[PDB]
């Protein structure tokens, strides 16, 4: 019911037009190529802007001007013709053109494969001659009347040929009599007979051409009779003169036509069922090229068979007209007029159609008429898709006219260019400054921005306080900025959350919601902790503010996207509100311990007591505020309000030390007590030195064991104490605090002698150039590491630079090595090393040549960072477009399958060394089965969350192989069940039943781009990940095994050739073209000759294509390979991604199965279908007899897998929008509106998060025990 | 750099869409040649012409037989008439009979 357009959609179905549907849509028939009057600027009558068709131009204004009142409504005016209504109906009122002669579509002819040509079984170039009026084609030919006229008109044909032969022999006899006359009138005179033989030869040649021309017209008679006997439908007849011969002699007993109406007659007299059965018989019985052709036609043939849709849609009798508001006839201030280029094409089609109608009522020869038909057909094609066939129609400046299809095609259509994004109201942006007194959920706001933002709210409030009695007075008061608006503005702005966003928005934490508070000034203040999540520096970066309006949207920005409820990154579960550089330096200086400092506790006795002890931290604070104590001494306080560590509390109170009350002694510092009071009351005492890893562990454990509000208040107190002790710590950089190592000249002389010897040996010609450069590279790398060792040995611990480095605040040791020491080696523009190298440090200052050498590497890094940024954006786009449908649907899939987990493999001496990859592989995943240690009891039952205490229990019990339940093995239809996915890391508990895990996975994978350095011919960087998800064959193709047993290591000349000894008794496996660009595989030691191999052991050393490993070891070990292969790349940069994020992508790759046996089930060999359909394929058709359908697992790249989707509306957004529509149009492919890409386009609620029907039909009512209290 | 202004040729009002106290409406019915009704809601105080253009393609007449007037239609420029304006009857008939005599002597022999 797409007439009144109710707000309740179920499906969107695209079909195929008919002339009846078009004339039912239309509100008239445009018949004049007129738009406006040149002087009065009013629309014309029966033109492209005809008001009678496309409604009026002003609100309830008829054209003469009589009826101008809203009391008139829907009343057509007999004087002017129009119906009184709003001017908004010019947006959606349709017109149609009437066509004198039919014209076919351009999409069903020109777009290869030609769908009409496949339907009617013709060549496309030989269909071009039909539809462009250059060849005649016979529609239908009689058979019974032709059958008796075969005999009768063959008698007539023989009689006509006999009369023709009589004419021929009469002409030959007359020419022979003239030849005998030439004989008589040459022979009678006795002269030179050479000229007398010339007239005889001319007469002979004349007789020859007479009989030759007679033979040619006899051949013409034979040809017309032969072709009449060969008369069949779908026969092209070239040479319309010969067609006219067929008309004058054998013009009856058949019907022929020419052109689009001939195609229409052909399709009308075309029953598809007989050709469908014939194609079925051909593909069932035969084989080969004819069977492949029959299948390729049988696609669209069976589509029309299952369809109730007519096959008449290719021809067209009435082009529809787009409403005039979509092609605006705007004018500017200054008499300049602008149109949108469709009016020229429409005007052209109108002119051609009117001229053809005039000629067909006049009566004209067929050359004129068919030339007019041809240019009309070309005009319609130029309207629908300008530039496909021949040449595009251009205009002024020779730009081709943007047709209808270019409003959808490409990057300027209504599938991308208005579906990337749109500008919004209630927005704003400014520069940002640090707000280090704010609480975590707060953010600043300048008043000259917030007044503009909250303008309607403050208008309503200051009307309600009678400062301005009407809205216009309120608006003028706000514009003049009278001083009452601020006291109104605070009350209207309290507890009204706004959003913040910094472009570019990489991942999910890029948009966070904050409660505003007013800031005098011009810059948005910001909490200093969230700059880590926003990736915002303060070099002048600009954030943008939006504003939610509805009660629903304010609820979402208050509960979901609030800044205090996003502490853990969803990629890995590590915190992102952890204190960074400056406060980390503060806490490091606070909690370090210095021996030899003032007022230390010593037990020096026999004369006087210890003089280090203190009764309470209050007394310690008083003493430190005096001159006696330092913060970082070592004392023995008696705490009372801090819970002791577990060992000490077990020693003293056993288990019942309720640390609110009791008292105990501790030999800490003061600073660790002062820092440890910031942590909550239940938390055990720490007593360590607060390196950044330790702070990450503390905040991670705190967020696991405590609520988020406790975590937020704790980390805010941490920020305050961190800044206050950072400014006391005396971190300064001065040139007396950058010490050169005092051994650098000795080190450089010792390496310089070796370099000089190598250069001398190349000077004598003892080696080649690349050996020289390699030896120099090795010498200077050893020298650089030696001087770095000397520097780190020399520097004392309490230096500012090494303190900043060692705390984990920022930087690494290489930057200190360059700042004092040596720069090392600098690369080339190509990427190789310069063998010079730099031997100076930035404290001592470089010289001119060294600065010139350094400039290459600096500029190269500067350009390639932006290049890597663009490529990471591209990768994120592809992954989002693949996995934008995996959302949580059920609660329990209820399977028993699952993957296994390595989990701290057993040592050969025998112990459980903990495996280093557990937090990204084993943490936060539910257990598929139970775990039992040495056939005793179970330790952890099915369904447990598998956190740290379960991990410790399994490790103490001494087991490695658990069988976790996970996605990959999820048995739901679409999307995954909640109990498989495990603990969502952004909450620390189980996921809900609406979470968009696919988009979370895609953003968490694609965000740590721009930190993937490749190396210094096998890919090892970001493009290695890019070819992995595309699953293409890699460059460094190291092959794998195909059977186990011993192997024959074997090398030929300059490239190797290894055969494999089989143990199965089959053919001996032989690998042939092993080039010498690789090395041998090292396993367990080098690959030996006669060494025992596996069925899938990699032969060479490098990479294997996954298609091979799918073919050998099946569908399981590809995923175990593909997870571990990608995850290795991120571990090379110290970046942690949990493996369930990659697990969603690899699940989407293996959805499909190829077809090799269509058998008796409906398919085509070599085609790809979903497994879940293929499961129900051989559960329905195998009832009452199984039918052959052989399926193999196929692994496909992400761009290939996204393209072969099913919701056509989403699929049109990628490429070939003309092609994507034009075959879904044939199949009547109704969409489902179930993904997330399509619901954004048509503006309804997304079916994920607060859009599902569990969470949208919630009824809210007071309880009845509280009803009576009201 | 380049920011312009402009408006389409038309003004916009602001009323309320009440749906009760409308103008009194007569509904008229027309009909094309091919049996196509086109219901035309006029005013109640409105003259009804016998013919009216419709979306069907032609001027559909009234469904009444009250005004059946087919009168004023003719082709003003026929080739025969503009032949008659320049050529006389005896000259044209002489040419006709000469060509008839020629084709009689050609087909007959
Ligand atoms: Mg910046
Ligand atoms: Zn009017
Ligand atoms: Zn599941």
């Amino acid at each position: 019911g797409a007439m009144l357009d109710v707000n309740f959609f179920d499906e969107l179905r695209i079909g195929l037009a008919t002339a009846e549907d078009i004339r039912q849509w239309s509100y008239g028939e445009v018949k004049k190529p007129e738009t406006i009057n040149y002087r009065t600027l009013k629309p014309e009558k029966d033109g492209l802007f005809c008001e009678k068709i496309f409604g009026p131009t002003r609100d309830w204004e008829c054209y003469c001007g009589k009826y101008k009142r809203v009391r008139f409504k829907g009343i057509i005016c007999e004087r002017c013709g129009v119906e009184v209504t709003r001017a908004k109906v010019r947006r959606e009122r349709m017109g149609h053109i009437e066509l004198a002669a039919p014209v076919t579509h351009i999409w069903y002819f020109k777009g290869v494969p030609s769908r009409l040509g496949y339907l009617l079984d013709l060549a496309p170039k030989d269909l071009e001659k039909i539809i462009y009026f250059a060849a005649y084609v016979i529609t239908s030919v009689d058979e019974e009347m032709r059958h008796n006229e075969l005999s009768t008109l063959e008698a007539e044909m023989a009689v006509e040929r006999k009369a023709v032969e009589d004419q021929r022999d009469g002409e030959l006899e007359a020419r022979a009599q003239k030849l005998e006359a030439d004989l008589a009138e040459l022979e009678a005179e006795g002269a030179k007979a050479d000229a007398r033989r010339k007239v005889r030869d001319g007469g002979e040649r004349e007789m020859r051409q007479i009989r030759d021309r007679a033979q040619r017209e006899l051949d013409r008679l034979e040809d017309i009779w032969s072709t009449f006997t060969k008369l069949a439908p779908k026969q092209l007849i070239v040479d319309e003169n010969l067609y006219r011969e067929l008309v004058d002699r054998y013009g009856e007993y058949f019907t022929g036509a020419m052109g689009a109406e001939s195609i229409q007659k052909l399709i009308e007299n075309f029953d598809i069922d007989a050709e469908a059965e014939s194609l079925r018989d051909v593909i069932r019985n035969g084989k080969g090229q004819k069977k492949l052709r029959a299948l390729k036609r049988l696609k669209v043939v069976a589509a029309f068979q299952q369809s109730g849709n007519s096959p008449m849609g290719m021809v067209l009798d009435a082009v529809p007209v787009i409403p005039p508001e979509l092609r605006p006839m705007v004018q500017l201030d200054g008499g300049r007029f602008a149109t949108s280029d469709l009016n020229d094409l429409y005007r052209r089609v109108i002119n051609r159609n009117n001229r053809l109608k005039r000629l067909i009522d006049l009566g004209a020869p067929e050359i004129i008429v068919n030339n007019e038909k041809r240019m009309l057909q070309e005009s319609v094609d130029a309207l629908f898709d300008n530039g496909r066939r021949g040449r595009p129609v251009t205009g002024p400046g020779n730009r081709p006219l943007k047709s209808l299809s270019d409003l959808l095609k490409g990057k300027q259509g209504r599938f991308r260019q208005n579906l990337l994004g749109k500008r919004v109201d209630y927005s704003g942006r400014s520069v940002i400054v640090v707000g280090p007194q704010l609480k975590l959920h707060q953010c600043g706001l300048p008043k000259l921005m917030a007044l503009e933002l909250f303008k309607p709210f403050v208008m309503k409030r200051l009307v309600d306080l009678n400062h301005a009695q009407n809205i216009k007075s309120a608006k003028r008061m706000v514009e003049r900025q009278r001083p009452q608006v601020w006291d109104v503005l605070e009350e209207v702005i309290a507890e009204h959350p706004v959003l913040l966003n910094r472009a570019p928005t990489l991942h999910r934490l890029g948009i966070q919601a904050f409660e505003p508070m007013l800031v005098e000034g011009k810059a948005i203040q910001l909490h200093p902790l969230v700059c880590e999540a926003f990736n915002a520096d303060f070099d002048g970066d600009q954030m943008a503010v939006h504003l939610p309006l509805s009660a629903e949207a304010q609820a979402e920005a208050r509960i979901l996207m609030l800044s205090s409820n996003n502490i853990l990154s969803p990629a890995s579960g590590r915190p992102l509100a952890m204190p960074r550089l400056d406060m980390v330096t503060g806490l490091y200086y606070l909690t370090t311990e210095v021996p030899g400092d003032t007022g230390e506790y010593q037990p020096a006795s026999g004369d006087h007591p210890e003089t280090g002890v203190y009764s309470s931290p209050a007394e310690a604070i008083m003493a430190a505020d005096r001159g006696v104590l330092s913060v970082r001494a070592k004392i023995k306080v008696r705490l009372t309000q801090l819970r002791p560590p577990v060992e000490i509390e077990a020693e003293l109170f056993g288990h019942s030390g309720w640390q609110p009350g009791d008292a105990w002694m501790a030999e800490t510092t003061l600073g660790r007590v002062m820092f440890n009071e910031l942590l909550p009351l239940g938390y055990p005492f720490v007593n360590k030195q607060m390196h950044k890893k330790v702070q990450a562990a503390i905040i991670n454990d705190l967020a696991e064991r405590y609520p988020m509000i406790v975590v937020a208040q704790t980390v805010d107190k941490l920020k305050d104490a961190g800044f206050y002790w950072a400014t006391r710590s005396g971190v300064t950089v001065s040139m007396a605090d950058v010490l050169v190592p005092p051994r650098k000249k000795e080190i450089l002389d010792h390496y310089e002698e070796r370099a000089d010897k190598v250069e001398k040996q190349f000077q004598r010609g003892a080696l080649n150039h690349d050996e020289r450069n390699e030896a120099l590279v090795e010498i200077w790398k050893e020298a650089t590491d030696e001087v770095g060792q000397a520097l780190r040995e020399h520097y004392p611990d309490d230096n500012p630079i090494i303190t900043i480095v060692d705390s984990g605040a920022t930087g690494n040791f290489t930057q200190t090595r360059t700042l004092a020491g040596m720069k090392g080696l600098v690369t080339n523009p190509k990427g190789e090393f310069i063998p010079r190298p730099v031997k100076s440090s930035f404290r001592e200052g470089l010289t001119v040549l060294e600065y010139f050498i350094n400039t290459h590497g600096a500029r190269k890094g500067l350009a390639d960072t932006a290049l890597r940024t663009a490529d990471s954006g591209y990768l994120t786009r592809r992954l989002v477009d693949v996995s934008q449908d995996v959302i949580v649907r059920e609660h329990d899939c209820q399977t028993e399958r699952g993957i296994v987990v390595e989990l701290a493999e057993r040592a050969p001496d025998g112990t459980l060394i903990r495996d280093p990859y557990i937090e990204t592989s084993a943490y936060a995943r539910t257990l598929g089965t139970d775990a039992v240690d040495e056939a005793g009891n179970v330790i952890v039952e099915r369904g447990q969350d598998l956190g740290d205490p379960e991990i410790d229990a399994l490790l103490a019990a001494g087991i490695t192989q658990v069988k976790v339940r996970s996605v990959l093995t999820c048995a739901t239809s679409t999307g995954v069940c909640a109990t498989c996915y495990g603990r969502s890391m952004a909450t620390g508990k189980l996921v809900d039943i609406g979470e968009a895990v696919g988009i979370v996975a895609a953003q968490s994978i694609g965000e740590p781009g721009t930190q993937l350095t490749m190396r210094t011919d096998i890919t090892g960087g970001l493009p290695r990940v890019q070819e992995l998800f595309e699953a293409r064959v890699p460059r460094g193709k190291a092959p794998i095994a195909d059977v186990t047993g011993r192997v024959r290591l074997e090398d030929g000349e300059r490239f190797y050739k290894i055969t494999i000894v089989p143990d199965d008794g089959g053919e001996e496996v032989v690998y042939d073209k092993i080039s010498k660009r690789q090395r041998l595989r090292v396993f367990k030691r080098v690959l030996s000759d006669g060494d025992h191999v596996e069925v899938g052991q990699q032969l060479m050393e490098g990479s294997a294509d996954p298609h091979e490993v799918l073919r050998v070891q099946g569908p399981r070990e590809v995923q175990i390979h593909l997870v571990r292969e990608v995850q290795e790349v991120y571990r090379a940069q110290g970046v942690s991604i949990h493996d369930k994020h990659i697990e969603v992508i690899v699940r989407q790759m293996l959805r499909r199965v190829t077809i090799i046996d269509s058998g008796s089930t409906e398919f085509l060999p070599g085609s790809l279908i979903d497994r879940a359909e293929f499961e129900a394929e051989n559960r329905r058709v195998v009832a009452e007899g199984g039918e052959p359908a052989a399926g193999r697992p196929v692994l496909m790249g992400i761009t290939k897998a996204s393209l072969a989707t099913d919701s056509w509306l989403s699929a049109a957004s990628f490429q070939e929008t003309t092609r994507v529509l034009t075959d879904a149009a044939i199949n009547c492919r109704s969409d489902k509106l179930n993904g997330l890409k399509e619901n954004v386009i048509i503006g309804k609620l997304i079916p994920a998060g607060t859009g599902i029907n569990r969470y949208r039909n919630i009824a809210v009512q007071p309880t009845e025990e509280a009803r009576a209290a009201a | 750099d380049r920011v312009l202004r402009g408006s389409r040729l038309g003004a916009v009002s602001y009323e309320t869409d009440r749906n009760h106290d409308l103008a009194p409406r007569q509904i008229a019915r027309y009909r094309t040649d091919n049996g196509e009704e086109f219901e035309v809601p006029f005013a109640d105080d409105a003259e009804i012409p016998g013919t009216w253009l419709c979306r069907n393609g032609m001027e559909g007449t009234l469904i009444e037989g009250d005004l059946p007037e087919p009168k004023k239609v003719k082709p003003p420029r026929t080739h025969w008439d503009m032949l008659l304006e320049r050529r006389s009857i005896e000259e044209l008939e002489e040419l006709l009979k000469e060509r008839l005599e020629l084709i009689r002597s050609r087909r007959r022999g």
